[PDB]
RNA sequence: GUUACGGCGGUCCAUAGCGGCAGGGAAACGCCCGGUCCCAUCCCGAACCCGGAAGCUAAGCCUGCCAGCGCCGAUGAUACUACCCAUCCGGGUGGAAAAGUAGGACACCGCCGAACAC
RNA sequence: GUGUAAGUGCACAAGGGAGCUUGACUGCGAGACGGACAUGUCGAGCAGGGACGAAAGUCGGGACUAGUGAUCCGGCACCUCU
């Protein structure tokens, strides 16, 4: 007379986290993400939980590189 | 500077017997066989695990060329077959070995077989390809018959660059296999 | 109305060698101040660039062709060699010290390694 | 967890001249214990140790 | 009697009656069809009664299909029972209708038996219905 | 191939002994498997090995009920 | 500058693919000859590597052709929907698919090198 | 197929295989995520001393997420602290 269900496992906040257009520092977090979903491409690294960060400062651009979506990082205008 | 018998025959005859018979534009179209082929699936991996080395030094013996051991990718417990049980080996011949090994499976063991009527003319396929098999290996001379401990077969096949069995058939012809002329 | 019937290892060998250049160079990066040599190989001859994968451009080149390479006898290696020292000396001209090397698909040692490593000798950083 | 005779087993990893254990847990059904091994000791450098319990 | 032989999850929330048809809104195999006009869920047992309903009033020959299929189950819990401890098992199996959707198509020769039948076998559905022609 | 060695390799006279129609040639069938008589044929002497039989010498493709007969002999 | 050339790259990567037809080999791309030397096969100079240019453009590759296997793809309408009106129903302002259709398309672009030339 | 559940990813391979091998290191850490709080997660880059590789460069455990339990009180080795 039992329900042998019930459990369930906390979030992880995955998902992106620094949209299209942004200002990011270094070392800053675009995504987190379990699988590459999303790949680096220009001055962006990935992490050992496959996370992305900024190596260079700048501003996104979600565009894509042979079918997979990417993220990238340009360089801002210096004042 | 040397020759084996039947490359040099292949390169006098059987080249323009084909030309004559097919005519081809470029010569490079002419069928050549590339490699022989050998295997011998032990197949009681599971119990005997020694008439597998036992294999290694027939072929050894055969072919002058220490062989390959194939493993079982797949797990097949039907069979107790599990990822890694040896169950055959497999050689490669190319060159003027394998010239070699023609003339002397052609000239010596063939020749020795018990009431060989023919092979076949339909172990191709696709193109030309032919793959024939034996029983035992109490038959090559290169073999030292008298400490045999038990039958281990094993099963050829012959590739060429032949592109249809009627090319494949007519220089396996020119090269003397003996096929059942049919 | 003959036919064939698959793959020659002309098309297995090209493709391969694009295969594993294209796996390569994930790791090799571009840039007219540390740009890419590539090396690109024949049978007879061979080729070389230095490029820059930030605009797909080229900076300098050499190959054995060019009859005052051919003016060399001595071996492939030898023409390697040669083939070497110009481009050394075209891109400390136009104003490359350091690169890295791409093998472009193929394999070290022979005549890939005989030209890197006359370039390694006659100045440049790699 | 606890201290059952575990299928992974065994730790301390002393060093010679080299006191600084370095630490690991490892099966024991298998068979070695007199070879590999190497890290960084305390004033010294990339030299070898022991497993020694 | 009609079900599946196997449902991958056999714990479905129930269908939903929200939208008209996007297929099934034209007759197919047959000439004489019946379509719906409300939104309904639609049982094994209905079924089985219509399809006799027609046979044994055409008798003889002319082919019925069946343009619907109970695969999403239903869940009763037992009698007498307070709510919670969780979720009934499956006992009977629907097939949702949305208006616009064709049921049954039927192929007899004379129009007069066969409006007929078709009129008996929706008075055994919980459903308004209405008879279709294949023409325009 | 390459060391791990494989058998030994050298050449082989596999001397006819049906009619006299000999071969001889490199093989990788030597100390391996051979026989005496280094006979010279050609400008070189090269291990010999007897042939019991071969295809000059073994009928095949390549080398070579009845009632009228019962009542002949039953007359 | 330029031709049916080769090589390195790019496109928010099939508009670029697969298959069929014809056609090309000057220098180059190739295939091919052979394992003396570096080097290599979980066995095999098959591959990788080395030394050369007898032979052939048959194949790879490049060129044109075929919209056929695949892809791309709108306008307008519909579904759905935000907001508002509305005693159930339904409706108005804006947004707007998928599929389908008309069609497109046998790719485009950049750099160096050759050959060719004033 | 990915050691083990599922998903996200992996053919550009993270799948399969072979040779060396211990970075399954020490001293740190910009800036960030998530955030009641304590916990938790990644982290480029610098230094010694190394592995591999021809070099560029990668290596501060495992394709990623689970695999464990705060504080107190005791125990073992080392310290130029008392």
């Amino acid at each position: 007379s039992s329900s042998r269900n019930g459990r369930d496992s906390a979030a992880q906040r995955l998902g992106v986290k620094r949209f299209g257009g942004q200002v990011v520092k270094a070392g800053e977090i675009l995504v987190r993400q379990r699988g590459t979903h999303f790949h680096p491409g220009v001055n962006v690294g990935r992490g050992g939980d496959d996370t992305l960060f900024a190596l260079a400062p700048g501003a996104v651009e979600f565009g894509a590189k042979r079918g997979r979506k990417t993220v990238n990082i340009v360089p801002v205008a210096r004042p | 500077k040397a020759l084996p018998r039947l490359k040099q025959r292949y390169r006098e005859e059987i080249r323009e017997a084909l030309q004559q018979e097919f005519n081809y534009a470029n010569v490079m179209q002419i069928p050549g066989v590339v490699k022989v082929v050998v295997n011998m699936g032990v197949g009681d991996a599971a119990r005997d695990a020694k008439l597998i080395n036992g294999a290694i030094n027939d072929l050894a013996l055969i072919t002058g060329q220490k062989p390959e051991v194939r493993r079982a990718r797949k797990s097949i417990a039907q069979f107790k077959l599990r990822e890694g049980m040896p169950i055959g080996a497999r050689v490669t011949l190319r060159g003027d070995r394998m010239w070699e090994f023609l003339d002397r499976l052609i000239s010596i063991a063939l020749p020795r077989i018990r009431d060989f009527r023919g092979l076949s003319p339909k172990q191709f396929d696709g193109t030309g390809n032919y793959t024939f098999g034996l029983n035992e290996q109490s038959m090559f001379h290169e073999i030292d018959v008298d400490s045999i401990d038990r039958p281990r077969g094993m099963d050829i096949t012959v590739v060429t660059t032949a592109t249809n069995d009627a090319e494949g058939r007519a220089l396996l012809r020119a090269l003397g296999f003996p096929f059942k002329e049919n | 109305a003959h036919k064939p019937v698959g793959q020659n290892i002309s098309e297995v060998r090209r493709n391969a060698r694009l295969r594993r250049h294209a796996r390569l160079r994930k790791k090799v990066a571009g840039t007219a101040e540390v740009p890419r040599l590539v090396v690109n190989r024949s049978a007879r001859h061979i080729h070389v660039q230095l490029v820059n994968d930030l605009n797909g451009t080229t900076l300098a080149a050499a190959s054995s062709i060019e009859a005052d390479v051919r003016a060399i006898d001595g071996d492939k290696k030898a023409h390697s060699v040669r083939v070497g020292q110009l481009i050394a000396e075209r891109a400390k001209a136009a104003g490359v010290e350091t690169v890295v090397f791409d093998r472009g698909g193929y394999t070290y040692g022979g005549r890939i390694a005989a030209l890197a490593d006359a370039a390694r000798e006659a100045g440049l950083k790699f | 967890a606890r201290n059952e005779i575990r299928p992974i087993v065994k730790l301390r990893s002393t060093a010679g001249t080299g006191y600084t254990y370095v630490t690991r847990k490892n099966r024991r059904n298998d068979p070695d214990r007199i070879v590999l091994r190497k890290y960084d000791p305390v004033l010294r450098r990339h030299v070898e140790f022991r497993e020694e319990r | 009697m009609l079900i599946p032989r196997k449902v991958k999850h056999r714990k479905q929330h129930h269908p939903e009656q929200r939208g008209i048809a996007s297929g099934g809104t034209s007759v197919s195999f047959g000439d004489y069809g019946i379509q719906a006009l409300e939104h309904a869920y639609i049982t094994n047992r209905q079924i089985e009664s219509a399809r006799i309903a027609i046979n044994r009033h055409i008798k003889r020959g002319g082919k019925v299909w069946i343009n619907i299929f109970p695969d999403r189950p239903l869940t009763k819990k037992p009698a007498e029972t307070r709510m919670g401890s969780g979720k009934g098992s499956p006992e009977w199996w629907v097939a949702n209708v949305k208006p616009g959707r064709v049921l049954f198509e039927l192929s007899y020769p004379d129009e007069k038996t066969a409006r007929d039948a078709l009129t008996r076998a929706i008075h055994k559905l919980p459903i308004k219905a209405r008879i279709v022609t294949r023409e325009e | 191939m390459k060391p791990g060695i494989h058998p030994d390799y050298h050449p082989v006279v596999f001397q006819d002994a049906a009619t006299g129609a000999q071969f001889l040639t490199r093989s990788t069938a030597t100390s391996t498997r051979t026989i005496e008589w280094p006979t010279p044929s050609g400008p070189k002497t090269y291990p010999l090995i007897v042939v019991d039989v071969t295809s000059d010498s073994h009928p095949f493709w390549t080398g070579s009920g009845q009632v009228e007969k019962f009542r002949r002999r039953y007359g």
